[PDB]
RNA sequence: AUUCAAUUGUCAGAGGUGAAAUUCUUGGAUUUAUUGAAGACUAACUACUGCGAAAGCAUUUGCCAAGGACGUUUUCAUUAAUCAAGAACGAAAGUUAGGGGAUCGAAGAUGAUCAGAUACCGUCGUAGUCUUAACCAUAAACUAUGCCGACUAGGGAUCGGGUGGUGUUUUUUUAAUGACCCACUCGGCACCUUACGAGAAAUCAAAGUCUUUGGGUUCUGGGGGGAGUAUGGUCGCAAGG
RNA sequence: CCGUAGGUGAACCUGCGGAAGGAUCAUUA
């Protein structure tokens, strides 16, 4: 949350000079194929352009918030990168049907279909449907699921 | 002749319960905690609090008129320890000291056949 | 003992189960003998469903030199077969009043003692603990006959 | 025990040891000539007879295999060799 | 010794010193070999002819009261089996444990014992092929082993 | 107005019972004024009172506590300290309750609480006003709460596998501000 | 036993603690009593011990095949011993896809605190822990001691089998056995004394039979790092081997 | 300490399974 305080504020400043710990500065500058790669790497790498100057152990790092902010909702992206970054070494299909992840996700889906009014069937996922298998269908539909969290891009 | 009560002493590391009713657990008669008798938090399970609490239970049993009493004592049981702590022993000393008649002293601690995992992990739990 | 019926501030009470005190079991288990547990699932003549747990052991004889008296596993299986047969025929040949009337003078473990003396010397035999499992359709006159 | 006869041991201590550890290896078995009284005939039975040897006329089990030695029938006579 | 194991047990038949016939024995050699052949028409394997010969008839060993072993006077009559006894019993034991492991596919100990039994069958097949009392084109397969048993 | 309590005699301690029973019973019978009856066959001791005795109801509980003390390995000088004082109580605890140990781990934990010639046991009786008896899997400490509480901290240091030198340092630290106050 | 649910009684706490603090309690918490459901687990009996090639294996009963040891006046007659290549198994944690998910619980969310005796502490807790199908092939996988064979010490034991007793007990009327005792006997788990002998010593019935140096055979090491690193190969979805 | 996994870390902690390469006193048969 050290960079979260300067990623979403109103009236973003010109520059940002600051000293942090060096390993978080490695997390903001981590390549996607690394074990040092994390969620906050993606958070800076499409919300806050960042590079390392003035190595002090501590590190100085420089941040700039992109004033044409790309239209990505932070809540859903933050939640999905959290639930695929906590299970970093695991895959993505079986990790969602966890115990209580598989309550809160279809709570988010039922609020997501509250303005859509989609009919929830009696088929609903334990054999072939939305709590269990349509999640697998829509991760098959995109670039995720089999490619792990240390390989997927933005 | 007399009327016997059914007594329970529950001895944790951090309090004591002196809790008694009549036969078959019908309706609870006297009910004390370690926290209500000494307001110091370091002395919740003190033997002083145990004897004063059991003395107040004995006063409750005397004003309802029960003279004899049957007692069983226990720890938490299960994954934690089996025999009661010394707060229970001081409670026994207090209830015998109170002049109330005692009927039977046993140890109904809930003992597992085969327990589950305790709340410490591999390394250990106490300090 | 379980309470069932009211007779003017006086209460009828029925049989529910038997147990020992736990300190009896704590003293009672020896570190140098073999413990036998035998269990049988029981339906009774008076339509109760019951569970009987009997415990048997291994003695020192009067001539022993051995500091431990263990038993082989086929011996243990034979004694467990014998305890299951004695308990099964004993509870089938009787009803609840005769079960209580044979619990008090220790007739059952005497039958164990002289019926297992051909297999192994056995000591400190008692049924430890009595469970009711199924209660039938509720009667009235049989319970006052038990009271009478 | 610096010196003792390994050629002529004392015969009390010689058959006292194992079957195979003697100076010449000998069996510790014998043969039993058994007489059941019902038919009166000589039957030569091994002392460690490992099968249910019946009599040739009556169906009487002369010996049952019980581990080492075969136990003979009750009320039945036997002789050595 | 005691291969495919770790035991060191010695438990075996001793043999008496006397290479001649015992004095208390009163039966003739032609009588005992006709006894052997009438036990042979019942189809028993030569260990059981020896055992029932030892127990009910009191014969010391086969090699002393006639000059031959048991299959010398069994292929003299030509009733010898086409495969030897112990190798046939190893096939029977192998197909029995193969029946058990096709029943139960999670028994690892039965699988490892199958490997040990198969090694013993390979070694005895090598030895009996070497002396050529077994044809040299004989190879084990498990299905043909089940065919030879059944 | 009689009262009798029933208590169990261990087999491991019935031979010092018949050895030092002549030193056991006359101090309590004279000074504490009770009645004792044996049952040597059924491992039971009858501690009984009578209206012909003195009216003291708590010393019957105390006498059952002396025989409960003697049940668990305890000598007679701690029975004299239990005669004279009231703050002194008894405890059991298990080796498996701190840490799951098995076999030689259990043996090394018993060796750690025992020590070379019982010297860490000596260091924990003298510096804390406690008294130590080791069972096969049970630890037994007598005394008052300020005493036995720092005995708890020491023994759950030691049975966790902490070295006895850190036990000695923490032991003399807690003994130092024990005798300081 | 634990957790949760239902019913029951009663009143200011319960929880956790070097200490406090969070958590949830008039809809009565902890606790008491009557039941139910879930999944793990097989305590005390448990060592002076058992089995398995090893990892490992503790409820009862039935079935399925397997194994050691012993007995054997059975059977075969060298069919043997050790092992590159190759193959089977391989604790925990990990990986895929299912079922279950009670307890515990790395991540995370939370509180703290107050001192340099100090953060171990708490409460939710996802993964997992459990099972099925398939992978993975590492450990302080330890007896830190290759496997087979012979010799060089006894004795107190014990486990499994066998032999013998005008031995004991168990009675019914004497047996039979079953259990116990004695003298052995093989074959295991171990102990205690030595020293003939070894070693640098600790110590050792093997770590002896080795300068008086040869029973057969498999693998590994050549001062310490660089470094299990670089690179190549190989297997694996990957972590990695 | 070892093996595995994870948060990290200026160090280091924690989950599961192993080892002592870690110190048996007293008591009794
Ligand atoms: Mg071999
Ligand atoms: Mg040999
Ligand atoms: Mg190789
Ligand atoms: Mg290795
Ligand atoms: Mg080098
Ligand atoms: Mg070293
Ligand atoms: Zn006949």
């Amino acid at each position: 949350p050290l960079v979260f305080k300067l990623i979403n504020q109103p009236r973003p400043p010109r520059v940002s000079i600051l000293m942090f710990q060096r390993e978080f500065a490695l997390r903001l500058l981590a390549r996607p194929g690394d074990s040092l790669y994390c969620r906050l790497s993606a958070n800076v790498q499409m919300w806050a352009n960042v590079t390392h100057i003035m190595k002090v152990e501590s590190s100085v790092v420089r941040l700039e918030i992109k004033n044409p902010r790309p239209q990505v909702d932070y809540n859903e992206w933050d939640g999905l990168l959290r639930i695929v970054f906590v299970r970093k070494n695991r895959t993505i299909s079986a990790g969602f049907k966890s115990t209580t992840v598989m309550d809160i996700l279809e709570k988010n889906y039922k609020t997501f279909l509250a303005m859509n009014n989609e009919m929830v069937d009696d088929t609903k996922g334990s054999m072939h449907d939305v709590v269990k298998e349509k999640i697998d269908t829509v991760l098959k539909e995109t670039d995720l699921g089999d490619k792990r969290a240390g390989k997927c891009d933005q | 002749s007399q009327v016997f009560g059914v007594a329970r002493i529950y001895a944790s590391f951090n309090d004591t319960f002196v809790h008694v009713t009549d036969l078959s657990g019908k309706e609870t008669i006297a009910r004390v905690t370690g926290g209500m008798k000494v307001k110091a938090d370091r002395d919740e399970s003190s033997p002083y609090a145990a004897m004063l609490a059991a003395q107040d239970v004995a006063a409750k049993c005397k004003e309802v008129g029960i003279t004899a009493v049957h007692v069983k004592i226990r720890a938490t049981g299960g994954t934690r320890t089996k025999t009661p702590g010394p707060g229970g022993q001081a409670a026994l000393r207090a209830l015998a000291r109170s002049g109330l008649r005692i009927g039977r002293i046993e140890d109904v601690t809930p003992v597992p056949s085969d327990s589950t995992r305790k709340k410490g992990g591999r390394r250990g739990r106490r300090l | 003992l379980r309470v069932d019926e009211v007779q003017g501030k006086n209460l009828l009470t029925n049989f529910h189960g038997m147990d020992f005190t736990t300190d009896k079991l704590r003293s009672m288990v020896r570190k140098w003998q073999t413990l036998i547990e035998a269990n049988v699932t029981v339906k009774t003549s008076d339509d109760y469903v019951l569970r009987i747990f009997a415990i048997a052991f291994t003695r020192k004889q009067a001539n022993q030199v051995k500091r431990h008296s263990y038993a082989q596993s086929s011996h243990i299986r034979a004694i467990r077969k014998v305890i299951s047969e004695i308990l099964t025929k004993e509870v089938q040949g009787s009803t609840l009043a005769q079960l209580t009337s044979k619990l008090i003078p220790e007739v059952i473990n005497k039958e164990i003692e002289n019926a297992t003396k051909d297999i192994f010397p056995l000591q400190n035999i008692h049924v430890r603990k009595v469970k009711l499992l199924k209660q039938p359709k509720f009667d009235v006159g049989a319970l006052m006959a038990l009271h009478g | 025990v610096l010196v003792q006869d390994l050629l002529h041991p004392t015969a009390a201590s010689e058959a006292r040891k194992h079957k195979l550890k003697t100076l010449v290896q000998g069996p510790r078995s014998y043969f039993l000539d058994v007489k059941c009284p019902g038919c009166l005939n000589i039957t030569t039975v091994f002392s460690h007879a490992q099968t249910a040897v019946t009599c040739e006329s009556c169906s009487t089990i002369l010996c049952t295999p019980t581990g080492g030695k075969a136990k003979l029938s009750e009320g039945t006579s036997f002789r050595r060799k | 010794g005691r291969m495919h194991s770790a035991g060191k047990g010695i438990s075996s038949s001793a043999i008496p010193y006397s290479r001649n016939a015992p004095a208390w024995f009163k039966l003739s050699s032609e009588s005992v070999i006709e006894q052997i052949v009438k036990y042979a028409r019942k189809g028993l394997t030569p260990s059981q002819i020896g055992v029932l010969l030892r127990d009910a008839h009191g014969v010391t060993q086969a090699r002393v009261i006639t000059g031959n072993k048991i299959m010398r006077i069994l292929k003299s009559n030509g009733l010898a089996p086409e495969i030897p006894e112990d190798l046939y019993y190893l096939i029977k034991k192998a197909v029995s444990v193969r029946k058990h492991l096709e029943r139960n596919r999670k028994d690892k100990d039965a699988k490892f014992r199958l490997i040990l039994i198969e090694s013993r069958i390979h070694r005895l097949a090598r030895y009996y092929r070497t002396v050529a009392v077994l044809p040299p084109n004989w190879k084990y397969e498990s299905a043909t082993a089940s065919a030879l048993v059944n | 107005k009689f009262e009798s309590r029933k208590i169990m005699v261990p087999p491991h301690r019935m031979t010092p019972l018949r050895n030092s029973w002549t030193k056991i019973y006359p101090p309590l019978v004279e000074h504490l004024k009770l009645q004792v009856r044996m049952n040597l066959k059924t491992k039971s001791v009858e501690l009984r009172t009578n209206p012909k005795f003195t009216t003291d109801p708590g010393a019957l509980q105390k006498g059952a506590d002396f025989i409960k003390a003697f049940t668990l390995g305890f000598d007679l000088d701690d029975s004299i300290a239990l005669l004279r004082l009231d703050d002194l109580y008894i405890e059991t605890f298990e080796v498996k309750d701190v840490k799951t140990l098995t076999g030689d781990h259990l043996s090394r934990a018993i060796g750690r609480i025992a020590g070379k010639d019982g010297k860490t046991k000596f260091a924990i009786e003298n510096a804390t006003r406690t008294r130590i008896v080791l069972a096969d899997s049970k630890i037994h400490i007598l005394g008052g709460f300020t005493h036995i509480r720092m005995a708890r901290e020491s023994v759950v240091s030691l049975i966790l596998g902490s070295p006895p030198g850190k036990v000695y340092g923490n032991l003399r630290t807690v003994a130092s501000r024990l005798k300081e106050r």
